[PDB]
């Protein structure tokens, strides 16, 4: 993974899933899983953007 | 018809350019702190290829 | 993922699934999962639109 993009996506997913509606452990876990899936998608984004460029 | 094809070739010869640069950027939309990596390409021999704000 | 398209799709899925019929945590979770699937589809949309262009 890329680290800083993972940190920004983790922060953004903790902002979208607002923590008032969430237990903290499940919030951090769901944000981490969604950020890992976002990294797996962003790899293919990098490949497609290189091809389009 | 040979004269017209020669005129067509000479008209094509003017738009054949050399030495053109090209910028590219994924994520034209951006947040406050998101990177949005700009990538430039200069076909010059030697250059500095900076980015100016 | 692309961030701003994810934010707009998250907002639109929270408008479609109206929050009067939804508990807030499950609403945000289903909107986030649908927005991630929409990003995974929009990657292939970008590839197909580049090919069609």
């Amino acid at each position: 993974m890329d680290t800083t993009r993972f940190i920004r996506n983790f922060i953004l997913f903790k902002d979208a899933l607002q923590k008032q509606n969430f237990n903290n452990k499940d919030l951090n876990t769901t944000s981490m899983q969604a950020a890992l899936q976002s990294e797996q998608l962003a790899l293919s984004e990098e490949s497609q953007y290189l091809q389009s460029e | 018809i040979l004269n017209s094809l020669s005129k067509e070739l000479e008209k094509l010869n003017q738009q054949s350019e050399v030495n053109s640069i090209q910028i590219f950027s994924d994520k034209l939309e951006v947040l406050k702190d998101a990177p949005a990596r700009l990538w430039g390409f200069s076909t010059l021999s030697n250059a500095k290829e900076g980015f100016y704000n």
